[PDB]
Formats: C-alpha cells, structure tokens, sequence
C-alpha cells in the first residue's frame, strides 16, 4: 500500500547549536566521585546540527548514516513513530525497521519493499512497506512512549552490533546536561549507510501536529567525564574543542590555576595510504604455455620451467573458458602475492573422466601410469575443453 | 563396478562364545560400510555405521574393525536373542547401495 | 521409536500398475531423506530407489530405470512408489528406509525401518 | 550441532543463546569433534565462567580452509566470506562431515564468495550476487569478459582426499563483559555469609575479602562497581538484587624490637597501624 | 593499566586461563608493576636527597 | 608392527581398558579385573548392562587401515641429577689437562 | 635498536607480521623505548641536582 503525498514544502533544512548534549554511559560499570577519560564515538560539543519541523511542514528525507547518529525529538502527542535503516532501501539488500505503535514496539530486519512515501495514519492505517522476502531477526517488546516530550537517541553500528541509547525528558534545545543510558543491543551484522524517520498523519484532508526533530553526527574523539557522589554523570569536557578544554583534558581536572601548561603537538591526520613499486616488466611467458597450438601426449607430458620473471597469474585466473580451478596446497587468491623459487608447468591432453585422477590420493590409469602427483603437492591444475 | 564377498555363510556357536565375521571388497572404497542385523521375524536394524562408529540405541557388545577392503564384526557375548542374518553394505562406489550375501548365525 | 506405515500391496497381474504408500510420524519429515529397498523371498537386500528431503535429487536402480517412479508429499508427511510394468521377479517384499543425511547418494546409512508390506505379481 | 543441514559459508548461519545453563562437557566427550580450539579462554575452564550472551556461527568449508578461521588470519574465506575480529574471545569447533555433505555424483548445495571489491568487516554477512567487475567497462548485468560470478560452488565428493573433504564448523563467540550475565555455567549456589573474611565467587568473579551491606545505589542496569584503582569493590548479588561492598581482609606490617642477641634473646612485636583489639 | 596483557586483574587471568599462558600474562603484569615501583622508589630517593 | 603383528582372524594378544573408574595419574598402572560401575545401581559383582567390563580386544589384521595398524611405542624417561650419571652417550674420553 | 625484536622499524613490524605476535613485537619496542627514556630522565634529574 503506497500513497504519494504532494503537500510537501521545499525548504533548506534548519540549523541549530548542539550545546552540551550527546553524552552516554560508555560502559555498564559503576564509578562514583571519580573523573574518567574515554575515547569513543561521541557527539562534538557546540556542533551545528540539522533541524526539521513538521506541522504544513513535512521533513522526511534520506540522510547518510556516517559513523553514527544522534536523534533528538521535541514532541507532543507522539506523532513520530519509527525509523528505517539500510543501504539500497529495497528488497535488493536487507533493511532494518523499527516502529512503536500504540500497543508495543516492532523490530524487523528483512528485505522489505518500502513505499516511496512511508507514513502512518485514532491510528489504524500503516503504509511503510509492500513486500518482505527474507528476514533475519525479529523482536517485540513494550512501547517506548507547549511541547512536553524530549527523546534523545544514539544509534551506533560497531562490529556487527547495533547499539541504541535512549533518554526521556519532560520539558530550541534547552541549555543543560543529561547523559544517555544504554538501552538495547542488536546482533544485526549488515551494512548501514542511510536512514529516515517515520511519521503518522492525523485524519479528520490531513494535517500534521507541531513537532520538531534534530539530527547530529557522531565523531571519534575523547571525552573527560565527571561522576558525582551518587554515581551519575554531571559534567563532561571535550578533549578537542578549544585549547582550554585540551588543557583541562590533559591535567585531568575541571579547574586550572594561573600558569602555562603543555598539552600536545601540531598534527595532521592521515587520509590515504600510498603504495609504490617500479614498472612491471619482464612478464613470464604464459602465452606459449596455454595458447600453444599443439600439446604433447599425457605420458610424454611437456615440462617447462618458469623463473626470473613476474608471473601475472590473474591472466589465467580471469578466463571463464577455463572452467575447473582445482588447486592443492595454496589458495588461488594468494597466487598474486606468494613468491616461489621456480614454477613447473606440465602440459598434456586427457579425457574428461580422467581429470579427477591428477590429484593427491587418487587412483586410475593416468595417475598410476601416465602422470603421478605427490600427496603433498603444492600447486594448481587447470583443465579446459 | 563393485563386488562384495562374505566368507562366512552359516556358523555355529553357543550362548557364551565369541565369534567374528568378515566382509571383502573388490576395490578400496574408504571404509564406508554399514552393518545390518536382519531378524527374520521382525524389521531389520542398523547396528554400526561407517568404519567403527557404533549406532546409539544398541548394546556395545558388537565391535567393528578394519579399513579399506576387509572389515570384521565381532560378538563377544552372543546373547540368545541374536538369531538373525548379518549384512554388510557399501555406500561409496558408483553403483549405489549394493548389498552383500547373507550370513546365517546360529548357536548349537 | 519412529513409526513407518506401508500400505497398498496385494495380488496383481504382471504388466499392471499399483501404488505403495509409506507414512512416517516419529520424527521431522521435512529434513530427512527416504529410500525404497527390496527384500527378495530367497535373496538378500538390494536397493530400489530413493528421494531426498526435497524433490530435487532423484535416482533409480540400474535394472529399474524408467520403470518405477517415486513421489514425496511433505504436507501430510508421506511418500509414494508406483509399480509399473511388473513381472514375475517383482513378487518380493519392500522396505521403507530412512536416511541419516539429507541427500540421496551419500555415505550416510539407513537408521530406522518398519514392518514392510508383502506384494506378489502373478495370475 | 545436530542440525541436519548447515548453511553456506558466505551466508553463514548465526544463532543467539542466552538465559540458560550451558554445559560444555557435552561437546567435549564426543570423539568426532576433533578441532576444538579456543582463543582467550582455556577449554577446561568453560565449566566455571559465566557469560552474558553467546553466539553460535555455523557453516561448512573445505578441509584445508579451517586454518583460515582465526583472528588476524588472512584468507579467501577470511577476506570475502567470514573474518574473525582480532579481539575475539571464543572457541572454534571444526569436525569432518564427509558422511553427510558428499555426493558420489557431486554435491553443489554449498557456495562461497570468490570476488569482492573490498574486505569484509568482522562478523559481516554479504549475500550480494552482483556480477563482479574486473575491467573499466561496466558489466551492465552481463557476466562476460572481466565480469565474473563471485559465487563458486564446492563440488564435494566422497572420492576426494582429506584436503577437500567437507568440514562442518561452529564458532562460539562469548560476550564476556561487565553486563549482567545470563548464560550460566554449571555450578551450585551457596548461602550468603556476611561480615567475615571469605573467598567469594560472584558470576565467575573470584576474590577474597569481607562482604558488607553498602549504601551505593546501582543503576538498574549497572551490575559491577569499581574505584580509582579500577578494581571491583562494589558488587551485586545475582540471586537477590542487593548491593554488597567488598573490603580487603585485615592485614598489616609486623616489626620486631630486639636487643642484641649477644646480651639476650627476648623480643617484642610491633603491629603497625592497627589497634590490637583487632589483631 | 593492562601493560599489554588481556586483563589488568590477576583473578580474571587465573579463572579464565590455564597456567601455561596465564603465566605469560602474569609475567607481563608483574614486570610492568615492578618497573612502576622501581620508578617510584628512585623518585623518592632523589627527593629525599 | 604389521610385519610382526598380523593374524588373519584378528590378533587378540593385545588388550586395552576402556571403562576405568576415573582418570589415571601419570606413571601408574591398574590390573583391576573388577566390573566397572557403569551407572547408578551398584554392580556388586553383576555384569552385563549397567556394568560394563573395561577390557576390550584389539582386532589387528595384516590388511587393516594404515592408522588401524599396530604400532609399537617405547617412551624413554630421562632424569638428570648431580649424582654421577650412569647412562651416557658414546662420546670418547680424553686425558685431562 | 631492535630491542631483541625481529625488526627495529615499527611499520615493517605492522606490515609483514600478523597481529597475534606483532602485538608482542610492538610491546617489546615500546617498553624498550620507555626504559631508555626513563634512564635519560633519571640521569637528567641527577645532573639537575
Ligand atoms: C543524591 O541525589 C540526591 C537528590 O536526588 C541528594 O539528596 C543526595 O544527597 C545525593 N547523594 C549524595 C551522596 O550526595
């Protein structure tokens, strides 16, 4: 069930200031009245984050996932219902889906077929996907639910694990501090690069209530967190914001007395890795071996030695006609890297039924009487019609 | 093609004896045989599969040994409920699932 | 403990056709292969036919090719074997063997069997 | 482990196990389970530790490819099919299965990816069947020259040598962490003893000390508790949810006051920094 | 500080590993801690002078 | 030991214990012929089911498998002390200087 | 100085060696450098006194 909406209003996204939100408990241990420095994917302080309004405003774009997502929602009446993650956003590649209806929460990773305008509509009308072919995980739990609702979520994807952190608050972004406790972990193990939110429409045409949602991106950096006596996070200092914050981070203190201090040096982070080698000349003579007009008999198998040249095994490796790639003692993909003293090429002609006989541990007329291969044979065999 | 032979056909024993039966294979087939107890009055049963891998649910008195062509089954107890015929069947050769000739075993 | 019921036998004129049905209820039928084997009244076992867990790989005996066919209904957990072009050498007993693995031609052996049904082909 | 049919290595199967008691002697006493080798945990100890969540990754590979299932190990299956992260704790159980996955005519139910544009991330499953591109000209859905099918079928046959026999592999990965553990090893509980020097074992956390009632308020998800020295000083009783404080048992220094042994051999003993009503 | 060992707690190393390589891990931990103590003692000696 | 241990009917001259009471300490031997406790009910000298005899017989035959062939194995344990070693190598002896 | 490792170049250790023992080699190099810097600092402290 796909319904297209033509009431969208085109407008560049708004921009606002992140202030000092976006801190989450790195681990599940308990620490009290101690300062701890941790390096991870955190939302930079005072970052310029994207701001979307919904009212006749409708902001449902597709946003890059990057290394993580911080999703805040200023909401009343809970008009925002879920999330969608994926790369191709169709049944070609598996995609992840979260919804939170009036009863429970639904989590599904499947090769869904999403409609171009996925939304919801009392609420008894759900139009987000048309077909689901292959699924890999499901989970059902309890529902999560003047503007009075503030929801802060952190989505991370590390090592086949999808981490979701949540925080609920009763109330632009308010000036304050609030750490996010870890909510759920998911064993998804797929590729995620794009995402989008999911909205529900009020039907009486249709009008959307006033709501806003903010998007920020995570970056790998170090934060210095202060735990109070009760054991809850009350303050944090970015370690790469400004030189005062760098000094605070280095001295491991939140107050710095008068003086001069040393923090670090001047540094340019690397971007690419460059590899250089001389010109690849003196190729080994493979053409005379394979493109030879006439081969010798199997009993008088032609033997050729190859050395003192560069052996581009990809040429033989990348020809389809050569159907059978049976190699013993070495993987074909490391033929390009692994180097040997000498190569022996034994060329002959046999029948189709006796191809399997030239192998370790085999028996037959060819193996016993024409050409015998050792049990600990290190090399490949190639056969083609 | 594959040919299998069973040297024993009918054997005599008692309640407290130990007896062995062997099977021969024409060609080496990598010890992939199974051994069957066929009671004439009820359904026959699997006892050992593969070379010497005992099938669960049967007494461990029966013992299998040998690899390659010659395989040997041994009964150490010879309980009075072993009046049956013993079969050795191959599952490796190109002719699929060829069976052997019967081996009568009784006690006198 | 698995149970194998076989039915459909009787007396038939050579050259006719009939049905043998085998149903299993003691295990999960969807992931196990089955075979049909023959016990002669005066000769030992010899393989007849077999089908895998799903109807993809099928095989027949050398002297049997093109004569008998097998079918497998996973919906009600049963399999069928059709007697066609019967002669006087097909008056033996049939056993409904269960394979250990999933394919048809594997080193996997036969685990559990049941009481077969007696058929004879004569006037 | 008793599953009739395993999945392909490129689309390796994954199962989550949690909230149960796990006995590893069941796997240990079976003869066929030959390659039972574990990184980060000695096998003999699995009977005592407690884990949060465990994962079983099952697939089938070639016999010689088993050596490529290892952290920090490069390989065709490692690069394009299944790569183990370097910081991986857990075991691998590989055993020969020539009796089930080999067809005399030829088995073709298992496939492995051969070509990919980039190396796989740890615990990443790629099921793309797109025609691999090897040249500048686009494939455009045609598997012609320099356009190859990355999936290749393992043609397992019983007549092969040990080098190509199918091998069934199950990788057990442990989420060993400070999170509240639920996968529990076989062990018997014991009554709670308080206010004395005891040897305690809390969910595989060994220690020696005095267990007292504490006023710390753990977060409902927060299990353990540490200090400035990063050692577990506050803990939560798994059986009943209370907070216990751990204090090292009374120790101290002992010095001897003594005149020269030339004149006498009487001595006195000084216990440093302790009221000797607690000696 | 882990000093390059898999964990910074002796109890975890003992309860998680068998002696043959737990001894290597404990060797690493002991040598690191001994080096730290040596440094502290040397600094104390200089300050005392 | 195929050339020396090969009986066509299977050589029973070598026996091997299976159902020992527990794991044995290194460098110790047991010649116990008592019936092993193979269950909950005590054996009390009763054999058969629930009480299996640990001893079993090798079935070595001249044409068994390569791994199924009998192998003679001798282990030499060497202990070195400050005491004068009485079992030394074949190195010659010279005159001291 | 190789500090008893296979090679004295960090990048060569990281490149042609797998992580399982590359970690040990890196630990050896770094601990050697720490010990040398410690000796230099102690000498400087004594000279400062
Ligand atoms: C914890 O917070 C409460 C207020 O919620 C406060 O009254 C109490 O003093 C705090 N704990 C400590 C140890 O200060």
């Amino acid at each position: 069930q796909c319904v297209n909406l033509t009431t969208r209003t085109q407008l560049p996204p708004a921009y606002t200031n992140s202030f000092t939100r976006g801190v989450y408990y790195p681990d599940k241990v308990f620490r009290s009245s101690v300062l701890h420095s941790t390096q991870d994917l955190f939302l930079p302080f005072f970052s310029n984050v994207t701001w979307f309004h919904v009212i006749k405003r409708f902001d449902n774009p597709v946003l890059p996932f990057n290394d993580g997502v911080y999703f805040a929602s200023i909401e009343k009446s809970n008009i925002i219902r879920g999330w969608i993650f994926g790369t191709t956003l169709d049944s070609k590649t598996q995609s992840l889906l979260i919804v939170n209806n009036a009863t429970n929460v639904v989590i599904k990773v499947c090769e869904f077929q999403f409609c171009n305008d996925p939304f919801l509509d009392m609420e008894s009308e759900f139009r987000v996907y048309s077909s689901a072919n292959n699924c890999t995980f499901e989970y059902v739990s309890q529902p999560f639910l003047n503007f009075k609702n503030l929801r802060e979520f952190v989505f991370k994807n590390i090592d086949g694990y999808f981490k979701i952190y949540s925080k609920h608050t009763p109330i632009d972004l308010p000036q304050g501090f609030s750490a996010l406790e870890p909510l759920v972990d998911l064993p998804i193990g797929i590729n995620i690069t794009r995402f989008q939110t999911l909205l529900a429409l009020h039907r009486s045409g249709w009008t959307a209530g006033a709501a806003a949602y903010y998007v920020g991106y995570l970056q790998p950096r170090t934060f210095l967190l202060k735990y109070n006596e009760n054991g809850t996070i009350t303050d944090a200092v970015d370690c790469a914001l400004d030189p005062l914050s760098e000094t605070k981070c280095t001295l491991k203190s939140f107050t710095v007395e008068k003086g001069i201090y040393q923090t670090s040096n001047f540094r340019v982070q690397p971007t690419e890795s460059i590899v250089r080698f001389p010109n690849i000349t003196n190729l080994c003579p493979f053409d005379e071996v394979f493109n030879a007009t006439r081969f010798a008999s199997v009993y008088a198998w032609n033997r050729k030695r190859i050395s003192n040249c560069v052996a581009d095994y990809s040429v033989l490796y990348n020809l389809a006609p050569f159907f059978t790639f049976k190699c013993y003692g070495v993987s074909p993909t490391k033929l390009n890297d692994l180097c040997f003293t000498n190569v022996y090429a034994d060329s002959f002609v046999i029948r189709g039924d006796e191809v399997r006989q030239i192998a370790p541990g085999q028996t037959g007329n060819i193996a016993d009487y024409n050409y015998k291969l050792p049990d600990d044979f290190t090399g490949c065999v190639i056969a083609w019609n | 093609d594959i040919q299998m032979t069973q040297s024993p056909s009918s054997l005599s024993a008692s309640v407290g004896d130990r007896v062995t039966i062997t099977c021969r294979a024409s060609q080496s087939i990598s010890s992939y045989l199974n051994w069957f107890q066929h009671k004439p009055g009820k359904a026959p049963k699997l006892l050992i599969y593969g070379a010497s891998s005992l099938q669960s649910g049967v007494p461990s008195r029966f013992s299998g040994s040998g690899s390659g062509t010659d395989f040997t089954l041994t009964i150490s107890s010879l309980q009075p409920e072993d009046f049956a015929t013993y079969y050795c069947q191959q599952s490796y050769s190109t002719p699929p699932y060829t069976f052997g000739q019967g081996t009568k075993l009784e006690i006198k | 403990e698995v149970q194998l019921v076989e039915s459909g036998g009787g007396l038939v004129q050579p050259g006719r056709s009939l049905r043998l049905s085998c149903a299993a209820s003691g295990f999960t039928f969807d992931d196990y292969a089955m075979h049909w084997v023959r016990q002669a009244p005066g000769k030992g076992l010899e393989w007849v036919s077999g089908i895998s867990w799903n109807s993809d790989s099928i095989d027949y005996a050398d002297s049997v090719k093109g004569r008998f066919t097998i079918s497998r209904d996973n919906a009600k957990n049963s399999l069928y074997l059709q007697m066609n072009s019967l002669r006087a050498e097909d008056t033996a007993l049939y056993y409904c063997a269960k394979d250990r693995g999933y394919e048809i031609l594997t080193p996997a052996s036969f685990d559990y069997w049941g009481q077969g049904t007696l058929v004879t082909v004569s006037s | 482990f008793n599953a009739t049919r395993f999945a392909s290595v490129y689309a390796w199967n994954r199962k989550r196990i949690s909230n149960c008691v796990a006995d590893y002697s069941v796997l240990y006493n079976l003869a066929p389970f030959f390659t039972f080798k574990c990184y980060g945990v000695s096998p003999t100890k699995l009977n005592d530790l407690c884990f949060t969540n465990v994962y079983a990754d099952s697939f089938v590979i070639r016999g010689d490819e088993v050596r490529q299932i290892a952290p920090g190990q490069t390989g065709n299956i490692a690069d394009y099919n299944y790569k183990l992260p370097d910081d991986f704790t857990g075991c691998v159980i590989a055993w020969n299965s020539n009796k089930l996955d080999s067809k005399v005519s030829g088995n073709y139910n298992y496939l492995y990816r051969l070509f990919r544009k980039s190396n796989l991330k740890p615990f990443e499953r790629d099921i793309s069947t797109e025609i691999y591109q090897a040249g500048n000209k686009p494939c455009n859905g045609v598997a012609g020259f320099n356009c190859y099918f990355p999936l290749r079928s393992y043609s397992f046959r019983p007549t092969y040598g040990v080098g190509h026999q199918p091998y069934r592999v199950v990788v057990l990965s442990f989420e060993l962490l400070h999170a509240p553990a639920t996968v529990c090893g076989p062990k018997k509980s014991t009554n709670l003893v308080k206010n004395k020097c005891v040897n305690f074992n809390f969910n595989g956390l060994k220690g020696t000390g005095v267990l007292t009632e504490s006023n710390k308020k753990f977060l409902p998800f927060q299990q353990f508790g540490r200090d400035i020295a990063d050692t577990t000083d506050a803990v939560r009783d798994p059986q009943t949810l209370e907070i216990l404080d751990i204090t090292p048992c009374s120790f101290g220094g002992v010095s001897v006051i003594t005149p020269g042994t030339n004149t006498s051999n009487q001595v006195a003993v000084l216990y440093q920094g302790v009221n000797c009503t607690e000696v | 500080s882990k000093f390059g060992a898999i964990s910074s707690v002796l109890n975890d190393i003992f309860s998680r590993l068998d002696p043959p390589e737990a001894e290597v891990q404990i060797d690493r931990l002991i040598t690191g801690r001994l080096q730290s103590l040596q440094t502290y003692v040397t600094q104390q000696l200089i300050r005392a002078a």
